[PDB]
RNA sequence: GAAAAGUGUUUAAAGGGGUCCCCGUCUCAAAAGGGAAACAGGUUGAUAUUCCUGUGCCAAUAGUAUUAUGAGUU
RNA sequence: UUAUAACAAACCUUGGAAUCAAUUUACUUGGAGAAGAGGUUCGUUGAACUCAAUUCAAAAA
RNA sequence: UUGAAAAAAGGAGGGAACGGCUUUGUGCUUUGCUACUCUUAAUACUUGUAUG
RNA sequence: AAUAGAUCCGUAACUUCGGGAAAAGGAUUGGCUCUGAGGACAUUAAUGUUAACUCAGAACUGAAACGGACAAGGGGAAUCCGACUGUUUAAUUAAAACAUAGCAUUGUGAAAAGCCACAACUGGUAUUAACACAAUGUGAUUUCUGCCCAGUGCUUUG
RNA sequence: UUAUCCAUUUAUAGGGAUGAAUU
């Protein structure tokens, strides 16, 4: 499992066709934190956002053939 | 205390079967087998450890990226810098001496 | 046990009669020496760094 | 007798004169051209000795193979550490240059 | 306080083994555990590894030599003869 | 005297250029906040001309005797100076330029240097010993 | 009766050598064109313990004259050899401690070791720690040379036979008492199982000529003929004299 | 050696690596030596580092042809 | 190659040491280059460290 | 008493060999043009069914 | 049975000067309430936050008791044997037997040697080489080891 | 010396004057 910090890199990864599923998790922080996981054939890449709206926007951006798993 | 047991087949306290007791998310204390500490790769002359080489076991050395095995000198990851220097000096100076000897003869 | 430990902290149960290990077993002479030397040497190092003591003096001390 | 003379000369240099001992300093001196004469102990490890010789040749400096050990070369000078090679960069009253 | 008068290195042996034997050991143990003068680096660092093998700590040059001393007399004599030749 | 005069050939002792032989072009010997050490600036050969037979064809010979060069500023304490001096057989100022060490097209400069070296090897003159020395790969 | 301890040794079962940790056989160079007509120099790359031996070994590396590659010999180290010393071997070698020369080319008085008794034998005499032989003469006929072995014995060898100038390392190892039984235990533990030695006189008759009696005594002369058989040859074999040696 | 067996390079024409040369007895012998790679949680009446969920790791992966990925050379 | 941090070592540059110095619980080490100053690496370790991200504001190419 | 070996792996030394396509003559030589040599991953297709 | 743990004291003969030695032989020991000694850090010599556990001393206290159970040498003066640690008759003998270091003797210079094995070849010692291997005896140290070569053995000349 | 015997090595140049070393 890997972490991602460059949003652009994440986007690129998403664009790449072996990325079957996205996992999008909501977490009550000690505000609503959001973890964006992409499930690639090789690795499970995750991005952490402090900011909900940004997270939402990025989710929206994600290709609509991704197999989105809303965990909690 | 939480007690433990070997899980991998080898149930004796050998150098290969050394063990690091580790806490799980479950709360169970488990035993994890430590991969042995490898020997630092050494100089073809003085048998001192060569720098810039990850000391890895022969299994793990095969996988590691070529930068982690090599150093970019001449004799590289087989001879330390000091020794290399000395070798170079020998190669030059002795050659020079030979020439001098020849001159003397003639 | 906690009460006992508190009492020991105030020095209470420690005492000739309540003592079965040799002096070294109770608290190792070697460990005490180590402590002391480390304390002293550290202090010396500090002093020399501050320049409050000169090299020569430090070394002899 | 020769050895004694050499020792005396060394002493003289120490008293009045500019020197510096040990490989690196000596080499530096040679590179500069500041070295007038280098004196090298019997026990100086072969390669380094050779290097020193080469440097001297390049600078047309004298090479003097000191008869005695590392230890002696040091005792010959005022010093309680073993020496190996030293470079006189100015002779005072002393003759050793000639 | 200097602890032992006559014994020195053979205090480890204690009461056991003849006094004569311990005396002999003493010479040899002194010879063994001395740091000898290294003929290359100068430093008195040649201590004994194995029996006839003497490693300088400084330069790491293993000199073959005596079992107890670094140089036996016979060997030295031989060397001298060779030099003369 | 001053051992390392511009044009003298030296053997590098340290670094990636470990046992490579080279010509010094401009000595500095001035310690600074940037480079707190007397340094030499050197133009040398990494990959020497390979051994060649009379039997071989000319193009192939030329290919064989390509000489891959390098330009490196180096601590004088890392170089073994030689008796050999090539102030004559090269216009030395033309080999390496101080200013161009900084510049972007350093690889271009290196290439040019290499070409020059190759040319020199092709036309030796009468035949200097220094140049011969430079030609031969140091075996250690 | 039973088979005596001595007899058991020859079958070599537990009585074989403890060969496991030994570094290899100590041998001179093969006798090549080099060594016969000139000299070859090798580097002593390391000086090492060979367990069951008392004398340290020198791994000496030579460069093979007939194929590109370095090959290692195991020489017995003379005193004064050291790592990074060059050892030279051959007819026209120079006479220095360490070097390997035909006995013909060493003046009288020279001290030698690792001596081949026949040429090519890869060196056989004077190998034990401390020991040396002396060249005592070379005949006016040339050819043979007279040597004096550590025993005292004088022997005549070929002059072409090689040897090593100097004395073998680890001298005087016998000077220091073993003191403890355990140190002897450790000594033989690396050689072969010849230790403890129970006394024949402490055994029963089934076991040993000396065995039995209500007293612990040998009971019959303990000098036995050369021409005895296996279980008889037990006391002082073939003894020319006995008692405290006066000569 | 009558064989059965006894010895294992002692006087061999004893399979591998490269593009003819160069190496070279075979085989078995370690479930504590050497060694490619695994963890957690869950689950059964009875198995689990072996199933389940999840997360990895290791070793392969023939040729030819496209694609992309980056290097290097002009 | 977990990223980094810290630490025992090993090495590099500089520096040039007797009024010897650094230094360990222990002794070890030094003109074959010590201390000091700045680095490199392996090894422990496996999120230590502001570690990473983000918040906006100021200075370079 | 100096404290296994080998499989396996790695590093170094060394400098063997060297672009591709088209045309001509008996794998080699000559003539003309500039995307080449690697590299992982995916994909396709024949070859026994090419993942444990 | 007594002795025993610890702390403090004291510790002889004799000795191979290492030991003997925990010699012998004394004292103290609980609980409570205090006192003193012993660090780290970080402010700026004084003032802070703060940590073990150990030592030493003093009051009071009790049916004079306290290593309160548990656990834990009996010691000395000699003599005999074996120097010692070690090993041994599995299921009656643990020793004074064996071993041991030390000592001394003996053989052997080599693949035609020594010692031993094998039916035979061949092997072991030996990946060895006289400071070695083999074979005996005695059994640390100290101090010595006298006389006898006729008897028997071994051996040297031919 | 040719039988026989022993040794030595990869059966590796016919006899005399502490670098590298291969196509
Ligand atoms: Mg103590
Ligand atoms: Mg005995
Ligand atoms: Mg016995
Ligand atoms: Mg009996
Ligand atoms: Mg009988
Ligand atoms: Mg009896
Ligand atoms: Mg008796
Ligand atoms: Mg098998
Ligand atoms: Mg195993
Ligand atoms: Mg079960
Ligand atoms: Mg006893
Ligand atoms: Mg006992
Ligand atoms: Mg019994
Ligand atoms: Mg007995
Ligand atoms: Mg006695
Ligand atoms: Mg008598
Ligand atoms: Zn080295």
């Amino acid at each position: 499992p890997k972490q991602i910090t460059d949003i652009r890199k994440f986007l690129k990864i998403s664009r790449k066709p072996d990325t079957t599923a996205v996992i999008i998790m909501k977490k009550k922080s000690k505000t609503v934190i959001t973890k964006l996981k992409l499930r690639t054939k090789k690795y499970l890449y995750t991005m952490v956002f402090a900011d909900r709206k940004k997270a939402e926007r990025i989710e929206n951006s994600l290709l609509p053939s991704l197999k989105r798993i809303y965990y909690p | 205390a939480q007690r433990v047991h070997y899980r991998r087949h080898n149930h004796y306290n050998t150098k290969s079967n050394k063990v690091r007791p580790v806490r799980t998310p479950g709360g169970k204390l488990t035993i994890h087998v430590v991969k042995k500490k490898a020997g630092k790769p050494k100089c073809a002359d003085c048998k001192t450890a060569i720098q810039g080489v990850k000391a890895l076991r022969p299994a793990d050395n095969y996988r590691a990226r070529r930068k982690n095995r090599t150093v970019a000198r001449a004799y590289g990851g087989s001879i330390c810098a000091r020794c290399i220097r000395e070798r170079i000096m020998r190669a030059f100076l002795f050659e020079e001496q030979k020439c001098v000897r020849q001159v003397l003869k003639e | 046990v906690r009460l006992y430990k508190l009492a020991k902290r105030k020095g209470r149960h420690m005492g000739i009669g309540k003592r079965k290990g040799t002096k070294n077993a109770r608290t190792n002479q070697k460990t005490l020496w180590i402590k002391r030397q480390r304390v002293l040497r550290r202090l010396l190092k500090r002093l020399r760094d501050s320049k409050k003591v000169d090299r020569h003096l430090y070394h002899s001390f | 007798s020769a050895g004694d003379n050499i020792n005396a000369k060394l002493q003289l240099v120490m008293k009045s004169g500019k020197y510096q001992f040990g490989r690196k300093s000596c080499l530096k001196a040679l590179r500069t051209g500041k070295g007038k004469l280098v004196i090298v102990s019997s026990n100086c490890p072969s390669i380094q000795r050779s290097v020193i010789e080469y440097y001297a040749m390049l600078s047309k400096c004298g090479v003097h193979d000191y008869h005695g050990d590392n230890n002696d070369l040091g005792t010959a000078c005022g010093k309680l550490f073993r020496i190996s090679c030293l470079v006189i960069t100015d002779v005072g009253d002393s003759d050793i240059i000639k | 306080s200097r602890r032992t008068k006559k014994v020195g290195l053979t205090g480890k042996y204690g009461t056991r083994y003849g006094s004569s034997l311990r005396k002999q050991i003493k010479k040899i143990e002194l010879m063994q555990h001395a740091k000898y003068l290294c003929t290359f680096c100068g430093k008195t660092a040649t201590k004994r590894t194995c029996v006839g093998i003497w490693k300088c700590k400084k330069c790491k040059r293993k000199v073959c030599g005596g079992a107890w001393s670094l140089t036996t007399p016979a060997a030295v004599a031989a060397k001298s003869t060779i030099i003369r030749l | 005297g001053k051992l390392l005069k511009p044009g003298k050939v030296i053997i590098i002792l340290n670094g990636r250029r470990a046992g490579k032989k080279a010509v010094i072009v401009n000595t500095y010997e001035g310690q600074t906040r940037e480079r707190p050490y007397s340094y030499c600036l050197v133009a040398g050969i990494e990959k020497h001309p390979l051994k060649v037979n009379k039997s071989m064809t000319k193009k192939k010979i030329v290919k064989r005797s390509k000489v891959k060069a390098f330009i490196k500023c180096i601590n004088v304490n890392h170089i073994l100076p030689t008796r050999y001096q090539v102030a004559n057989d090269f216009d030395i100022k033309s080999l390496a330029s101080d200013d161009v060490l900084k510049s972007k097209n350093k690889k271009k400069e290196v290439k040019k240097l290499g070409k020059i070296f190759r040319d020199k090897f092709l036309e030796p003159v009468e035949v200097s010993k220094d140049i011969s020395f430079l030609h031969k790969k140091l075996y250690f | 009766g039973r088979v005596i301890r001595g007899q058991r040794k020859g079958r070599g079962s537990i009585f074989k050598s403890h060969n496991h940790h030994r570094k290899g056989a100590a041998k001179l160079r093969h006798l090549d064109y080099c060594e016969k007509k000139g000299y070859i120099k090798g580097l002593v790359k390391d000086i090492i313990h060979d367990p069951g031996r008392g004398a340290p070994l020198a791994k000496v590396i030579f460069k093979r004259t007939e194929k590109y590659g370095k090959k290692e010999e195991l020489i017995i180290a003379s005193e004064g050899m050291f790592t990074g010393q060059y050892i030279s071997c051959g007819t026209k070698a120079p006479l220095s401690v360490g070097n390997i020369l035909p006995i013909g080319k060493m003046p009288e008085g020279t001290l030698i070791c690792n001596l081949e008794h026949r040429t090519g034998n890869r060196g056989t005499l004077v190998k034990a720690s401390g020991c040396y032989a002396t060249v005592v003469g070379q005949s006016e006929d040339g050819k043979k040379t007279k040597v004096r072995l550590p025993s005292g014995a004088k022997k005549t060898i070929d002059a072409k036979a090689r040897a090593m100038v100097g004395v073998v390392g680890a001298g005087g190892r016998i000077d220091k008492p073993i003191l403890k039984a355990g140190v002897a235990h450790h000594k033989y533990r690396v050689k072969r199982n010849c230790w403890p030695k129970v006394r024949g006189v402490a055994m029963n008759p089934v076991e040993h000529p000396h065995g039995g009696g209500n007293h612990q005594h040998i009971g019959h002369p303990s000098t036995v003929s050369r021409s005895a058989p296996a279980g008889q040859k037990v006391g002082l074999i073939a003894a020319r004299r006995t008692g405290l040696l006066r000569g």
